[PDB]
């Protein structure tokens, strides 16, 4: 019972990995850069091979560098939940976002928004002057969202505090 | 999904999860739950996971549309019998049988269970019935690639003219059978997938033991002084023939007529009746029987008895990520030493001998039992005079072997029989060719205590920690600094990016992406500014200098591209050592589809690693081995 856009995409998968139903970051990149690099009322050159790479590693629980079609859906969906917010806050069509409207799109993506964390975002995905393109905007949320979950996972009971050994650390941190 | 998952299941699997006691709950379904949440509702379970539609039956063959499955009656026991029992006592015979559609390896596999009631206690949770708390749902435990999974299923069975098309009893009443079979079909994803499967397989699934098998046609010298030991251990033995009946080897003593010494074989039949021309057997059975399979068992099976010699055991897990940990085969010495490596140390000997098997975990690809399997195999090497060291190319380029598995098969699980001089032996599981994405489990049934570990490194990072204080500049460089920035005379991620790129004209390549810079900085910006002064910029420049020496010292061309397998070496040069798992994350998160790491990413990594390290190191000022954090604080590091 999946939408028509997923069906066509679904078809695009088997034509790549076949029964293996998997895509690579690169594969995922074009598969994505052709659906969003469409409708002009939204500007971008396309997702860079790094953005996808996090999309993939963040959804990967077997460390193989591949995106399952089901896990794909989850992401894609979220992508669309946000291919909105951004499109709504970038009116300049310059393909960026207001330095003081940034705090506006991230609340429209439902987040706790803390001062310290903010900066981090700003220093990592924005341009020299302080502007974030579609790419990095979406690329941010995946990864962000991921950690909100990774934390939810590592914390079974609810002591609002996870705890990791170094290997656990370098892993969480390195595969993103 | 994400590492977080594959990582939280570890702490959980490390606690109990998987073992019989705490077996996993396939598709996250609770018997108690659903059961309870079905009686109170006044309903009968309805597997939303494995519905009683056509697709549960099969795909192509027992596939929908097809007549094999067209027109079908999913009826529950009740709807077709009267006072259906789940399981009653322990007969002397079975009464089991397959319907039209059913396969036939279930007949043998199930049978055995029947005639060893405690083995069946592991699979079927004898504690179900159609009268006390019936909701139309039962459950079973099945062993899979090293750990027990628990499946919940409803009793809608596929009939047609009141006839059960798969596994059932001749005499109605009992159904544990047809259900444990509906179950197994579920875990395997559908009935049609059982279509084939080895008696040798589904049986390990039902017990957890290890199935070794022999061709009676041309058997081994010690063929005999084993079965004895077999039964002697508690294992179970079967035997088929090109007639199409599966038997059991219930025992065999070499009775001596003091003049002949006529050893015998006590074959048995599950279904009861027995008749023939010969004797037990004149051991002229080798000329009569075609196949023999002995299934040694996981020792916690017979939780009691103190009858039968109990094996010893230890199992481990491993993977083979393409372009990184996927060498496989002595033949490819360019990767082979890259496989996972485990230590097995034998103490005292027999009066050592050990069973070793390499079974290979499921893979999306595969839809039917037996199909889509990789060609695994495995070699074991003699330890000269030594763990924390992942055996290098040298060690194997040297020592030739010391008995390597008897071939690489195209099949799930691979075992061999060994007996050795109480020394430490190393073994390298792996696939045939190289680059074969997949996972595995290596179990080991010995005779006396065994210490199974792994040859690999540990997170170990120790870089050069310079303490130049705005000096140690050589000035030639100092001079050549401020003049690159301008006013404030500091650098910024982006400033660093152009600045840096504008520093090349030696050799694809094109300076670094900002992300890199972005983190170059991040690994040094302590004051929390967003810029760098002479000191740090110096460290950088020099660090780069180092880094670059290695990519080149290995990219012995003008490609600006290095094989992923290099990266392990590499990291060692840069002073980083890590176990198999990370390198994978390192190649997974950093290589190309062709398995090439450009120079930028090469360093984006080295840098990032060092940062995350330091942050970790710094935050664990005492060296406890753990760095506690709440959400917020986590989310900060988290974003790179």
């Amino acid at each position: 019972n999946e939408s028509e856009e997923v069906r066509q995409f679904r078809r695009l998968f088997a034509q790549l990995a076949g029964d293996d139903m998997e895509v690579s970051a690169t594969e995922l990149m074009n598969i994505l850069n052709k659906v969003v690099t469409r409708h002009p009322d939204l500007k971008t050159d396309g997702f860079g091979i790094d953005t996808c790479r996090s999309m993939v590693a963040v959804m990967d629980s077997d460390t193989t560098g591949k995106l399952g079609f089901e896990e794909f859906k989850y992401l894609w969906n979220n992508i669309k939940r946000w291919q909105a917010i951004y499109k709504q806050f970038d009116t300049d069509r310059s393909g960026t976002i207001c330095s003081s409207e940034l705090p506006g799109a991230f609340e429209a993506a439902g987040f706790h928004l803390n001062e310290h964390l903010y900066n981090m975002i700003i220093r990592r995905y924005s341009d020299e002057s302080g502007n974030m393109d579609f790419d990095n905007f979406i690329s941010c949320l995946v990864r962000l969202d991921a950690m909100f979950r990774a934390f939810k996972s590592l914390d079974k009971d609810g002591t609002g505090q996870i705890q990791v050994n170094i290997q656990e650390w370098l892993q969480l941190t390195m595969y993103s | 999904a994400g590492i977080a998952a594959k990582l939280a299941k570890d702490r959980e699997a490390a606690e109990g999860l998987g073992s019989h006691e705490r077996a996993i709950k396939y598709l996250n379904q609770d018997y108690e739950a659903l059961r309870n949440e079905c009686l109170e509702a006044g309903t009968l379970f309805q597997d939303p996971s494995f519905p009683a539609i056509p697709s549960a039956l099969g795909f192509k063959e027992l596939g929908p549309y097809s007549s094999k499955t067209r027109g079908m009656r999913w009826k529950r026991p009740t709807e077709i019998c009267a006072d259906p029992q789940f399981i009653i006592g322990g007969a002397t015979r079975t009464d089991i049988c397959q319907g039209a559609l059913g396969d036939c390896w279930l007949l043998a596999a199930i049978a055995s269970l029947t005639l060893n009631e405690e083995i069946l206690a592991r699979v079927v949770p004898l504690n179900q019935s159609f009268q006390e708390n019936y909701a139309g749902i039962f459950h079973f435990q099945f062993w899979q690639y090293g750990e027990w999974v628990e499946v919940v299923v409803d009793d809608r069975l596929p009939t047609k003219d009141g006839e059960l098309l798969f596994v059932h009893s001749a005499e109605g009443s009992e159904f544990w059978s047809a259900l444990l079979e509906k179950a197994y079909a579920k875990i395997n994803g559908c009935y049609e997938a059982l279509s084939g499967g080895a008696t040798t397989e589904g049986f390990e699934d039902f017990t957890g033991g290890i199935a070794e098998w022999y061709e009676l046609k041309k058997p081994p010298p010690n063929l005999f002084k084993i079965i004895q030991k077999a039964l002697q251990k508690g294992s179970l033995l079967g035997c088929s023939i090109d007639k199409g009946h599966a038997y059991s080897v219930t025992g065999a003593e070499e009775v001596e007529s003091n003049g002949s010494l006529q050893k015998l074989i006590r074959i048995r039949n599950p279904w009861g009746e027995v008749e023939w021309t010969g004797r037990w057997m004149s051991f002229s059975d080798f000329l009569r029987h075609y196949s023999r399979l002995e299934i040694c068992n996981l020792t916690p099976d017979t939780l009691t008895s103190d009858t039968y010699k109990k094996w010893k055991l230890t199992k481990m897990d491993g993977n083979w990520r393409r372009g990184s940990t996927a060498g496989g085969c002595r033949n490819y010495p360019n990767t082979f030493w890259m496989n996972p490596q485990y230590l097995i140390k034998l103490e005292e000997e027999d009066e050592c001998t050990f069973l070793v098997g390499l079974i290979q975990k499921h893979r999306r690809r595969q839809r039917k039992m037996g199909e889509d399997m990789h060609t695994i195999g495995f070699g074991i090497y003699e330890v000269p005079e030594e763990t924390n060291i992942h055996l290098s190319k040298n060690f194997f380029l040297t020592n030739r072997a010391r008995e390597r598995s008897d071939t690489f098969i195209n099949l799930r699980e691979v075992l061999n029989r060994f007996k050795l001089p109480p020394g430490e032996y190393i073994l390298v599981p792996s696939t045939f060719e190289p680059n074969k994405d997949g996972d595995f489990c290596i179990r080991v049934f010995s005779e006396k205590k065994a210490d199974y570990q792994a040859v690999d490194d540990e997170i170990e990072a120790n870089l050069e920690e310079f303490d130049i204080s705005e000096d140690d500049i050589d000035d030639g460089v100092r001079r050549l600094f401020a003049q690159l920035a301008g006013e404030d005379a500091e650098i910024s991620a982006f400033e660093l990016q152009t600045i840096l790129r504008r520093v090349l004209a030696k050799r694809k390549s094109d300076g670094f992406s900002i992300e890199t810079c972005k983190i170059m900085v991040d690994m040094l910006d302590s004051d929390g500014s967003g810029k760098l002064g002479l000191k740090e910029f110096y460290i950088l420049w020099t660090k780069i200098q180092k880094y670059q020496k290695i990519y080149r010292e290995i990219d012995v061309d003008r490609s600006g591209t290095m094989n992923s397998y290099e990266m392990r070496k590499a990291l060692e040069e840069a002073g980083f050592k890590m176990p198999c798992q990370l390198h994978q994350v390192i190649v997974a998160r950093f290589a190309d589809d062709q398995l090439i790491i450009d120079f930028d990413n090469f360093v984006r990594c080295l840098v990032r690693l060092e940062t995350l390290f330091k942050i970790f190191k710094q935050l664990d000022p005492e060296n406890t081995g753990t760095i506690e954090l709440d959400l917020i604080s986590w989310l900060c590091f988290s974003v790179l």
